[PDB]
């Protein structure tokens, strides 16, 4: 138990107003991590991607830890999952970078995808405008939000081949 | 043997939830024989096996002068699971108040001397339908593939609107739509349903479920059912029948074959001289392709992501029936 | 309520000694002199019972003077079954004729001054406001005068969280607030509050959502775009809070122009504690004197469509609503109870008297309700005073159906008949007399109008409760009662054998089974007298036939009926020496292998009743022996040398209903097939061919000819194509009601209509769930000049029809 989960802080009650632009550096950590624990070996697919299977260390490190048909649907209970992975099932890397990039809009946004008009469903058609969140005051001025929306607009794309790689999404982040 | 406290437990919890959904006022539901289904099923694997599917099997039979359908469960499967065998009991009892239809199977009664009751319904001539159409060594026509869509269209009304009480089953799959000899398509396995409560149209199911494929994604990233779970799916049931091409579709390479995303980038690439399940071709197509575009167009308009362009169940029904007009 | 046990017991005496069998006995000459005294003391106990009231002295001896007549009533039943030395009795006689007179003596200027009612033959319906819907013109005349006030609020205090909250979907969806109106809001706020559904429910209609958010910016977000145009706000479930708060709610939106807030509550925290525009606070539960007595009539007289065409009594029923000041049921039972006499005026004025002497007294706001309705509970016929509080058996809204009651009263006894009119055509007609008087009212009606399950008030069942307390009738906690009975787990204390116990009968709230273990059904047989037995929905641990194998010690049954029971295999093997047993029904029930012989060998009972049954060996053989069976549906008849048929039914004539299958080709025989044309008072027949392959049957039923008499005509599956030939006005004239349940059939032949002379002269049709029809409406109406309704819900191909989808949804159609 070093911290919670993330939902344990970016999703918990009260206000909890967290770090200025650190996040962005958390999730290039845990990305980078990622990397070559599905890339590199032979092959991984991650198969549980989630703010709840992304965790928080010491010094706010997210090392992701601890990871035929079935007619009850598991993976992804909720809009982190894939339009291709509804279709085909085939656990690929581009259900891993898409439920990455909707993580990304977790952690710029300060949103889930919850019903009281989705995360996607609204974010995608809110695009200069980035007059989306206002839990932090100074929330515009790290200067790269709008590359960095561009980079999760790349990211979220319906066809899986125009696909970022998981390798080469970090080096545009920094 | 201990059949006998088999027949009494399962028959007591069978009155239980037969009172419990409508009042005790059943269908004249008949009893059966162990000897007469055994001789019926002949030890329960040879060609008389039909259809397998999660829980149940759907077998051939033959009691004296007369062939019947058989359902039995899996014992192995069910037994270690509360919500199962509270699922497999409304299986029943919502198919046999279900009687009382002529597009429905109609049941004719069960065996209980068993760890489940297996249990029998009208002899339909034709197999279990697959997921293109027949099963038996043959192809079949284009009218009666209307005829079966239309006719899964009304029950699956029925399912939705004819009671106080509205009950939901959450997967339309070629899999499951059994065929007569008379050409009718008699839906069965009302087996993977829940009964949402009075008056309110939009209830928490606590586990997404239900045939991979045929999902509605909106309702699998939000976890709850409403009315249009299965407009949805009935529209990847239409077209399943009327392109030949199964949900989990390959070509030599990992099977990314997404259904609704190949019809709908053929809309403007293909322009629609290429869904019509192509060996099918030697139909006259004389004005009926113009009812195939409009199936189709009326199935990719039941399908998209905002639900509130979707038509309900009595819309696709209605319009269903509404393009018999070639007549 | 012993006008009813004495006389029942006056009507028992008079048909038991004609029986002719014993003449050298002297209590066969002493039964004239039991009968002659208590036509004398029939004189005067009705005063006897209303002077019981407000009166410790006379309930001291009466209950003992009503268990010697139950006592008296047990010994001369046991003489009947006798056979042998049933001298035993006379001096037992002697006593209690000694015993009965120190109670006639003292009662000689307590007054100082026939078991066949006589208006329960016409059924009037009077729930023709049950249904309060006669109040929208004045809610939409206080929608009217929003702006005429400042801020209106309709507060609905007083009754509330019961179910009235459909009296303002009518205001929800009228036709004047819809189109220069712009829209209203609607909260759904139970007692729960939850601190999200409050205020921002009326807001999330626009797209407000559900963030973790204070009460102010809602609060000043909601209401402000509202300079001078009408607008509708609701509330439901008011306590102190949402009271001391929405103070700055209902005060933070504008004004100048009305505003219209509407609150459903229980609780009256609203209308009075601030008191803001609730000069409307005068609930249509109170009246006036000209907007009770109008209905007050439309109960009462409703002979001549309420009118009150002696305006002598016009006063007495102004005095007596004037009296009970307009509170409704109070006015609907004096109603109910006023239907009867409406002679002449003294009797009025006397029933008058008795209405002022009880609320002389009373002085409360709920005693006056109470004791209005007991003044008409005694002053009805006597026969049925004591089958109304059989439903104080029962809990406190359950649905309660015809065939338990209805079958557990004339199973003990307490309807009676001796001039061919037998059995249902009285029961119902005391039933039906029973809701002419208001007490019992109608829930559900069929196609053809025919009753089915019925509830009662809480007000009422409080009462009849009372008089089962103060009577020893009911509620076992305390053993001294008259009959039992069981709903869910409420005898595991497992309450013993008294010997007073008349009878039982299971009760259930329409959706449960009450478990019952092994034990009580041996505390059952150790019993005597138990003349009505039905455990219907419950489920038990053992077969019936093992543990209802001690019953025919019993001797003295009228009535079993095993409905809805799984462990019922066989019928007991003990069921040879009993010989009453009037009626029997195992309605619904699914595994029964065989169907016992030796029950044909009782010449007495009366219903018999296999419904619906798939699993039976079909019958035994000679079931046309019987005389008295008036109806006996669940037929099956049988193979060709084996088990009943269908012409040995000829031998019968009583049947009113019967109801049979059809499967194989060998049920039916062809020589059989003309057996039912000279059957007399049959009155509706029933056919349910369900498991039909054998395509012959199509071909070879359609010469079943009916009786041209007839009432309800119901097929109800039958496997064939087209009509089956025989139905015609050129076959039966007489029908009134006909209904086709599921059904695979095409067409109807051209003689089906006959229409050159011979019209069918029905008036309710049922066409319910079967796919395969092709007709014409206007055929229909020119075919068949009479309808009252006709309605179909599942049925294509039918679009000439009325209905506004006749595939789906099923509009009944009646005629105006």
């Amino acid at each position: 138990m070093p911290k919670g989960s993330l939902e344990n802080h970016l999703f918990r009650r009260g206000a909890q107003p967290l770090t200025w632009a650190i996040r962005m550096k958390v999730a290039v950590g845990a990305a980078k991590g990622l990397t070559f624990l599905h890339e590199a070996k032979s092959q991984v697919i991650y198969r549980d991607f989630k703010a709840a299977n992304i965790l928080l260390d010491a010094d706010f490190n997210a090392k992701l830890s601890d990871f035929t048909h079935v007619s009850t649907k598991v993976i992804g209970t909720h809009g982190y999952a894939a339009p291709e992975y509804v279709a085909t099932g085939r656990l690929t890397a581009k259900s891993d970078v898409y439920s990455f990039g909707v993580v990304l809009l977790e952690l710029i946004s300060g949103r889930r995808a919850m019903d009281n008009y989705s995360l996607v469903d609204w974010a995608t058609p809110y695009l200069l405008f980035r007059i989306m969140d206002t839990k932090l005051g100074g929330q515009y001025p790290q200067k790269g939000a709008f590359t960095a929306a561009n980079l999760a607009l790349q990211c979220l794309n319906p066809d899986a081949k125009l696909r970022p790689k998981m390798s080469e999404v970090l080096v545009t982040l920094e | 043997d201990k059949a006998k406290r088999w027949f009494l437990d399962n028959g007591s919890i069978f009155l239980r939830e037969l009172v419990a959904d409508c009042n005790g006022k059943s269908i004249p539901i008949r009893s059966f024989s162990p000897e007469q289904i055994l001789k019926a099923t002949n030890n329960f694997d040879s060609s008389c096996f039909v259809s397998q599917d999660v829980y149940y099997k759907w077998y051939r039979g033959e009691i004296e002068d007369r062939s019947y359908m058989i359902k039995r469960f899996s014992e192995d499967e069910i037994t270690g699971k509360r919500h199962r065998v509270k699922e497999v009991y409304n299986d029943i009892v919502l198919s046999a108040r279900m009687s009382n239809h002529s597009n429905f199977l109609q049941l004719l009664g069960c065996c209980l001397e068993f760890p489940f009751p297996v249990l029998v319904f009208e002899f339909a001539e034709h197999g279990a339908m697959n997921q293109r159409g027949g099963v038996i060594v043959n192809l079949l026509p284009w009218s009666v593939r209307l005829k079966i869509g239309k006719e899964i269209a009304n029950a699956v009304t029925y399912l939705h609107t004819a009671f106080p009480k509205i009950i939901i089953h959450r997967d339309v799959k070629p899999m499951h739509v059994f065929l007569d000899k008379n050409w009718t398509a008699k839906l069965s396995d009302l087996s993977f349903s829940i009964s949402l409560p009075e008056g309110k149209s939009r209830i928490e199911a606590e586990w997404v479920l239900g045939t991979f494929g045929y999902i509605d994604p909106l309702y699998h990233k939000t976890c709850f059912v409403t009315e249009y779970t299965d407009v949805y799916s009935f529209g990847i049931c239409l077209l399943v029948i009327i392109t030949g091409k199964p949900a989990i579709m390959t070509i030599s390479d990992g099977d990314l074959q997404g259904i609704l995303s190949l019809v709908r980038e053929l809309c403007e690439n293909g322009k629609l001289d290429e869904v019509i399940d192509p060996r099918l071709m030697k139909d006259i197509t004389s004005g009926q392709r113009l009812q195939v575009e409009a199936c189709v167009v009326l199935a990719l308009r039941c399908c998209k992501e905002r639900d509130e362009d979707r038509p309900k169940m009595i819309q696709v029904a209605k319009e269903l029936k509404q393009i018999e007009a070639s007549l | 309520m012993v006008d009813a046990v004495v006389t029942v017991f006056l009507e028992k005496t008079l048909n038991i000694l004609e029986e002719k069998g014993r003449t050298v006995s002297d209590y066969r000459k002493q039964l004239e002199d039991l009968q002659s005294e208590l036509k004398y003391m029939q004189s005067f106990l009705k005063d006897a019972e209303r002077q019981k009231r407000t009166n410790e002295t006379l309930r001291t001896l009466v209950a003992d003077l009503r268990e010697l007549v139950y006592e008296a009533e047990d010994i001369l039943v046991d003489c009947q079954l006798a056979d042998g030395d049933d001298g035993n009795e006379q001096r037992s006689s002697n006593a209690w004729l000694s015993r009965l007179h120190p109670a006639r003596v003292p009662l000689q200027y307590k007054k100082s001054k026939n078991g066949t009612d006589r208006w329960s033959s016409p059924v009037y319906d009077h729930t023709q406001v049950v249904g309060l819907e006669g109040d929208k013109r004045k809610i939409k005349e206080w929608l009217f005068r929003s702006n005429d006030s400042q801020l209106l609020i309709m507060a609905f205090v007083g009754m509330g969280g019961l179910g009235k909250t459909t009296i303002a979907q009518e205001v929800f969806n009228d036709k004047e607030i819809e189109h220069r109106f712009e829209r209203r809001i609607w909260v759904s706020v139970s007692q729960t509050f939850t601190e999200e559904q409050i205020m921002r429910s009326i807001l999330r209609n626009l797209g407000d959502a559900s963030v973790g958010d204070d009460i102010g910016t809602l609060l000043r977000k909601i209401q402000q775009y509202l300079l001078g145009k009408r607008y509708l706000i609701v509330m439901d479930d008011v306590w102190d809070k949402n009271l001391s708060w929405w103070d700055k709610i209902y005060q933070g939106l504008p004004r100048g122009q009305g505003g219209s807030v509407i609150v459903t509550t229980r609780s009256e925290s609203v209308a009075k504690r601030v008191q803001a525009r609730d000069d409307k606070t005068h609930r249509p539960e109170l009246l006036s004197p000209d907007n009770s007595w109008l209905l007050f009539c439309n109960v009462a007289f409703a002979a001549n469509d309420g009118t009150c065409e002696r305006p002598e009594l016009e006063d007495v029923g102004k005095e007596i609503v004037t009296k009970c000041k307009g509170l409704p049921l109070t006015i609907k039972a004096v109603g109910g109870l006023l239907l009867c006499k409406d002679h002449v005026y003294h009797e009025w004025r006397r029933i008058a008297e008795h209405f002022q002497d009880e609320l002389r007294g009373n002085t409360s706001e709920t005693d006056n309700v109470m004791s209005s309705l007991q003044l008409s509970y005694d002053e009805l016929p006597s026969h049925l005073k004591s089958c109304i509080l059989t439903l104080s058996l029962y809990p406190e809204d359950c649905v309660i159906p015809k065939q338990q009651l209805v079958h557990g009263w004339i199973g003990e006894g307490f309807v009676m008949w001796r001039n061919g009119r037998s059995a249902t055509e009285s029961g119902e007609d005391c039933f039906s007399g029973l809701t002419n008087r208001c007490l019992i009212e109608v829930v559900d009606k069929t196609y053809s109008g025919t009753i089915i399950t019925c509830k009662i008030h809480d007000m009422v069942r409080d009462l009849v409760i009372d008089i089962a307390k103060k009577d020893s009738f009911s509620n076992p906690e305390g053993l001294n009662c008259r009959h039992l009975g069981i709903s869910g787990n409420f005898d595991e204390k497992q309450i013993k054998v008294n010997h007073k116990l008349r009878g039982v009968v299971s009760t259930t709230k329409t959706g449960e089974v009450n478990k019952l273990n092994s034990d009580l059904a041996k505390k059952f047989t150790d019993c005597k007298y138990l003349r009505v037995l039905d455990i219907s929905k419950s489920i038990f641990d053992a077969p019936l036939s093992e543990i209802l194998d001690e019953i025919a010690s019993l001797q003295h049954l009228a009535c079993l009926s095993l409905s809805n029971t799984h462990p019922l295999i066989q019928f007991p093997r003990s069921m040879e020496d009993l010989h009453n047993l009037q009626i029997l029904d195992a309605s619904y029930c699914q595994n029964l292998k065989q169907l016992q012989p030796c029950i044909v060998l009782f010449k007495k009972l009366l219903v018999l009743d296999m419904t619906n049954c798939g699993s039976l060996e079909c019958f035994p053989k000679g079931i046309g022996s019987l005389v008295k069976l008036e109806v006996l549906l669940g037929f099956k008849p049988a193979r060709s040398n084996n088990g009943c048929k269908l012409s040995e039914v000829k031998n019968l004539t009583n049947l009113r209903k019967l109801g049979l299958s059809l499967t194989r080709g060998d049920q039916i025989e062809e020589e059989e097939l003309d057996s039912l044309i000279n059957l007399s008072k049959l009155m509706s027949i029933s056919i349910n061919c369900y498991d039909s392959y054998g395509d012959d049957l199509i071909t070879k039923i359609d010469a079943l000819t009916p009786p041209h008499q007839l009432h309800e005509l119901s097929l109800q599956f039958y496997p064939g194509k087209s009509s089956p030939s025989w139905l015609s006005p050129h076959k039966l004239p007489m029908l009134r009601y006909m209904s086709i349940c599921s059904g695979n059939l095409v067409k109807m032949q051209e003689p089906f209509w006959g229409n050159e002379n011979t019209h069918w002269r029905i008036e309710g049709l049922m066409l319910s769930s079967l796919s395969d029809l092709d007709m014409d409406w206007e055929v229909l109406q020119q075919s068949m000049p009479y309808l009252r309704t006709v309605t179909a819900n599942w049925c294509p191909e039918l679009e000439s029809f009325a209905i506004e989808d006749v595939g789906f949804r099923g509009g009944v159609w009646m005629k105006t």
